[PDB]
C-alpha cells in the first residue's frame, strides 16, 4: 500500500510538473505566433506549428 | 488612432479598469485587472492563464478572426502612436510624458505608425520628466517577454 | 418591403444569422437556425417546436398582439415581394433569380403586393432563377412544407 | 435638469418604475420590482426597510459627489411631469411613476411612491421638521 | 501669484512637498521630508504633532515681517491657486477632478491669505474632496480626512 502510495504520488507530481513545463515551453510561442519554434522545442516540448 | 476601437474595456463593477486587446486571432487582456470584457462574443470565451507575463489570453472565435490587428517585433527607437499620445521608445524602454496614462490604462495597446501593435502596457513608474511603461513585447528573435522598469506599479 | 420590422433578426454570436417572423401573433422562428431573438420582449416566450413543418412557434405578448403580420393562403401564380426582391409563383413552385439569398436569409417572410404568403427555409439551384423550399399554406389553408429536391437550409 | 440622475428601472424590458440618490445613497421601492437600468449601481446590494418601503444603499466610491440633495422645509414644486394641508396632490402621472423624486432651487423634498385620485393626492417619502424621515401616504393609495 | 516667498521641498532636483512660512512660523506636512532653498531657513528645528501630521517651527525674526498671513474665514466659493481653482462647499474643500495632485500637500490656499493646509485627498466622480487641517468653529485646530484619503 506504501508502495503504490509513493509510486502515485511521485508520477503524478512528475507529470504534473512535466505538463507545467509544457507549458511554460509553449506558451512563448503560442502567444507570438510569426516566429521561428525552435527545431528542438519543437520535437522535445511536442509543439503544433502556429501560423 | 482610429485602430483602438478593437481593445474594448472590462467591467469591475460597472467601472471600467482596463482593456482587453485582440492581436492575432487571439484576444489578451491583463491577469491582473479584474472583470468581464464589455462585449458579448468575447465574453464568452474561458481565457486560459499566463501567469509569467501577466496575460489571460484566449482563442477569439471564428466569425472574426479577420477582425483583429497584426505585430512584429521589429521595433526600431522612436515615437509610437498610442491610445494617449505618442510613446518614445530608446535605450530599449518605452516611455510616455509624465502624468498620462495610470489606473485603468491597463491593457492598452501600443502601435506602430503601420498599425502593427508592438506591445500591451501593463504599468509604470514615474521618472524625472517621463513615466516609463512595463509592457508585454516580443523580442528580436520575437518570443513574448515581459518588460518591466524597476518599481514599475501596475495599472 | 416596408412593412419588415415586424420582422426580427434573430442573432447566434452577435451577428444576425436567421429571422424570426411575426405573423397571426404568432413569433415563428425555423429549427434549423438556433441562436437567440434579437429583441427582449421576444426573447421570453417559450418556444413550441414543430419539426414536421420545421417552425418554433409562440405566442406573443399583448403589447405587440395588434401590430402582427396577417397571413393569407390564396396564392395565385405571379410576383410576390420579399425582402431580398421580387419571387415568382409558377408551376406551383416558388422561385428567385439565381443568386440572390442564401445561409442567413431562412426565416423571412414573402409577402404579396402585404399579407404572409410564404415563409422561407432554404432553396436550391434550380437554373438561373434558384427555387425555394418554403412553409406555404395549402388551398385548404392547412400549413405545408414545400421542398424541391435536393434543397438544403439556408 | 438634473432628473437625469434618477435612473429608470427596467422590468421585463420596460419601465416599471425609477430609482432615485439622494444624499449619497441610492434608494429604490419595494414594490416596483426590477433590474435597475445602470451599470454602477447595480452591483449595489439594496438593504430593505419595510417600514419607509424603499430598499436603500450606499451609492459606489465614484459618485459621492453626483447625487442630489435633500431638505426637509417644504413650504406650501418641480417634479418629472410638471405639484403642496400637508399633502403632495397633482388628475392626469399614474401606475409607472413610482420613485420619482420631487424637486424643489434643485433640492430633493420627496419621493413619490404611489396616490389615491382626490379626483390627486400623492403617496410620498419625505422628512419632518426635526428632520426625520417619514412616509405620507393617503387613505386609499395605490401604489405605482 | 508673492511667489519668492514660497519653496519647493527638495529631492533629487525634483519637487515632493510644500512647506510653508506662515505668520512667522513654518508650517510643513510630517509625511513629506526635504530641504527649503535657503541657507538661513533649512536648519530650523521643526517640532511635530503626529495626529495631526503637521511639523511646526518659529522661522527666523529676520523674515518675521515677510511672511503670508492666515485667516479662518472660508465661506463656501472660490479660492486662487497656481493651476487654477479651489471649492469650499459644506465643510468640504472640494476641487474640480485632475487639477492639484501629488507633491501638492501642504500647500496654502489663497483668496492672499491663509485659510487651510491640505494634505491629502480623494478623487471621487467630477469633485477631489480634500483632506485638510484645519481650525474649527471654535477656532482649535481640526483634521478633516474624508474617508480613503490618500495623503498627497
Amino acid at each position: 500500500c506504501t508502495c503504490v502510495a509513493i509510486i502515485m504520488v511521485s508520477c503524478v507530481t512528475s507529470v504534473w510538473l512535466l505538463c507545467r513545463t509544457r507549458n511554460l515551453c509553449i506558451t512563448p510561442y503560442k502567444l507570438a505566433p510569426n516566429a521561428q519554434v525552435p527545431i528542438l522545442l519543437a520535437l522535445l516540448c511536442c509543439i503544433k506549428p502556429t501560423r | 488612432k482610429l485602430e483602438s476601437d478593437k481593445t474594448f474595456p472590462i467591467m469591475l463593477n460597472g467601472q471600467v479598469n482596463g482593456y482587453a486587446c485582440v492581436v492575432g486571432g487571439r484576444v489578451f487582456k491583463p491577469l491582473h485587472v479584474e472583470g468581464r470584457i464589455d462585449n458579448e462574443q468575447l465574453a464568452a470565451i474561458k481565457l486560459k492563464k499566463a501567469s509569467i507575463y501577466d496575460l489571460e489570453y484566449g482563442d477569439v472565435p471564428q466569425c472574426m478572426k479577420s477582425d483583429t490587428l497584426q505585430y512584429t517585433s521589429d521595433k526600431p527607437p522612436g515615437f509610437y502612436n498610442w491610445h494617449h499620445g505618442a510613446v518614445q521608445y530608446e535605450n530599449n524602454r518605452f516611455t510616455v510624458p509624465r502624468g498620462v496614462g495610470g489606473k485603468g490604462d491597463s491593457g492598452r495597446p501600443i502601435l506602430d505608425n503601420k498599425g502593427r501593435v508592438v506591445a500591451i502596457v501593463l504599468g509604470g513608474v514615474n521618472e524625472g520628466s517621463r513615466t516609463a511603461l512595463s509592457v508585454v513585447t516580443w523580442n528580436q528573435k520575437g518570443v513574448t517577454v515581459k518588460d518591466t522598469p524597476e518599481g514599475s506599479e501596475p495599472w
